């Protein structure tokens, strides 16, 4: 079990860790969040009271280093920072607890929930999407960019997410215009799974994360990429049993987290309607399409 | 963007652009078998490339055997149309390729534009206009080497015959639309209005009858009133 201390909490904000948050007044006694579980990655994220524009947070693996947050006033925002002094860490971390100035991270037993929506995602790969390497965590807000978007200002603030076009040379065999375009089975396992990706769970991880940042942020070009990662599996013909099998529980979980009054916007009515009821694995999300029907039937 | 009136005049600047009209692509006649059940006997067909400023008609034609043994035959016409489109374009000099593309039907759009990835900088678009050329195959000369060809062929003709030495391709294009929209709504009044008078002929080169200025005006006027007669008969106006 983990702690991120908090030097501070000079304003008010709604605290956030994985699918848990708090509210925090100006400058009340706040000093971080202890029991986290170790091996999953976290994500810690901000809303301050007076702007409830800009969400921002920051990735993390505690196995990675020690590290807190401490609000800075010039930037006006809660800046996650690593300590390099571990003694001078467990000193804060240990004086704090007996002061008892941290929230537990509030993990129900029974939950595999944030274990389902991580399942692939590893902070070595969040790190190549978000590039800052001098720092071992990343940060995102609800207003970055992706490298798609920024095709169609500043690269150094890019979601560096991979690009996946269904008109383009990558995903169209000359002389297969036709098949490669009904059928994205090419693309998908040859250019992505093989190509770029590697494997499937290096998919997921990505496919994962964009949810997230989507979720948590509502970064819209997350979101955008979340959709193109399922339509690509969904119009294929050919995907390996074993990805269908998890794309069904990974999708479940999402669809299971989402807030309920945000369907509108997160959701893709094209996209869904398009996996779910038209494309050939339309039959293999039995589950995603069990919760959807029964809690979005609008959008559908 | 989309093609309508209010940009319509763009279709006679010079930059070079091709309508492509893909109704006859793939044409059936519908019939009985013997034990009663309906199918489709597949004939000759056509796709009609346009260039609105020039007349020159590029007449591909499609072939039967281009459908033996292929399932989902009309989504299969769409990439066929854009395949062979896509080839015209790479047969042509760089300086004779189309700046545009417009699609008379917006299904043809994604065909098309995939076909055509290599030649990112050629603009595939849609029209809200809705343009005539599926009568295309109303003007006699045009069905004949349609109906006749043993192998997938290509004919060019110019489908203004020698108009533009006389007027705009404004014009040419509105005389045109306007010949095959009367030919669409009522082929029979339509040809019989252009043949009437067997003392105008059509040159062996050319698709119409060969009017002067004046009787150019009496067949347009002609051809308006046809339209406008159909139209209430259709709705009881």
């Amino acid at each position: 079990m983990n702690t991120v201390p908090f030097t501070s909490a000079p304003i008010e904000v709604t605290i956030g860790i994985d699918q848990y948050s708090f509210n925090v007044k100006e400058n009340q006694p706040f000093h971080g969040i202890k029991d986290i579980p170790i091996g999953h990655v976290h994500v810690i994220h901000f809303q301050h009271a007076d702007n409830s524009s800009m969400r921002y947070g920051y990735w993390f693996d505690c196995r990675m280093g020690n590290f807190y947050i401490q609000y800075d006033p010039k930037d006006g925002l809660y800046k996650m920072m690593e300590e390099r002094d571990g003694a001078k860490f467990e000193n804060i971390v240990h004086n704090f607890k007996e002061r008892q100035m941290m929230v537990s991270y509030p993990k129900i037993d029974e939950d595999d929930t944030w274990y389902n929506l991580t399942e692939f995602v590893q902070m070595d790969k969040i790190r190549k999407i978000v590039r800052k390497d001098e720092n071992q965590f990343s940060y995102v807000d609800s207003s970055m960019t992706t490298v798609q978007e920024n095709e169609l200002s500043d690269p150094a603030h890019s979601l560096n997410y991979t690009v996946i076009n269904f008109k383009s040379r990558e995903a169209i065999r000359p002389g297969h215009e036709m098949e490669d375009f009904l059928d994205k089975s090419y693309y998908l396992n040859t250019v992505m799974l093989q190509g770029i990706f590697k494997n499937s769970s290096n998919y997921f991880g990505e496919l994962q994360f964009a949810f997230l940042n989507a979720m948590f942020f509502g970064n819209y070009g997350s979101s955008l990429q979340w959709h193109a990662m399922i339509e690509l599996i969904c119009s294929s013909a050919t995907v390996p049993k074993h990805m269908l099998d998890k794309l069904d529980e990974i999708l479940y979980y999402q669809i299971k987290t989402l807030p309920e009054q945000y369907s509108d916007i997160l959701l893709n009515e094209r996209v869904w309607n398009i996996c779910l009821y038209s494309s050939f694995q339309k039959n293999s999300l039995h589950n995603t399409e069990k919760i959807m029907e029964n809690k979005y039937p609008e959008l559908l | 963007g989309a093609m309508n009136s209010s940009n319509y005049a763009e279709l006679f600047n010079n930059d070079i652009k091709l309508f492509v009209d893909d109704t006859n692509v793939y044409r059936v006649t519908v019939h009985k078998t013997f034990e009663g059940n309906v199918a489709t006997k597949a004939i000759n067909g056509c796709i009609f490339t346009l260039n609105p400023k020039t007349g020159h008609l590029f007449l591909k034609i499609i072939h039967t055997s281009v459908w033996a043994g292929q399932k989902r035959l009309s989504q299969l016409a769409k990439w066929k149309t854009a395949e062979e489109v896509s080839a015209l374009v790479r047969s042509l000099p760089k300086e004779e390729q189309p700046k545009q593309i417009i699609v008379t039907r917006k299904a043809m759009l994604d065909p098309l534009e995939v076909h055509m990835l290599d030649f990112p900088n050629i603009a595939i678009r849609p029209t809200e206009l809705r343009l005539p050329f599926s009568a295309a195959m109303s003007i006699d000369k045009l069905s004949d080497v349609v109906m006749k060809a043993t192998e997938p062929q290509m004919v060019l003709f110019n489908i203004y015959d020698d108009w533009l030495d006389r007027i705009s391709s404004y014009t040419a294009f509105s005389r045109l639309t306007l010949l095959l929209r009367a030919l669409k709504t009522n082929e029979e009044s339509a040809k019989m209005i252009l043949l009437s008078d067997p003392t105008i002929t059509i040159k062996s080169y050319h698709l119409w009858p060969s009017f002067t200025d004046e009787q150019w005006i009496t067949i347009e006027s002609q051809m308006r009133d046809l339209i406008l007669t159909e139209y209430g008969r259709k709705y009881n106006v």
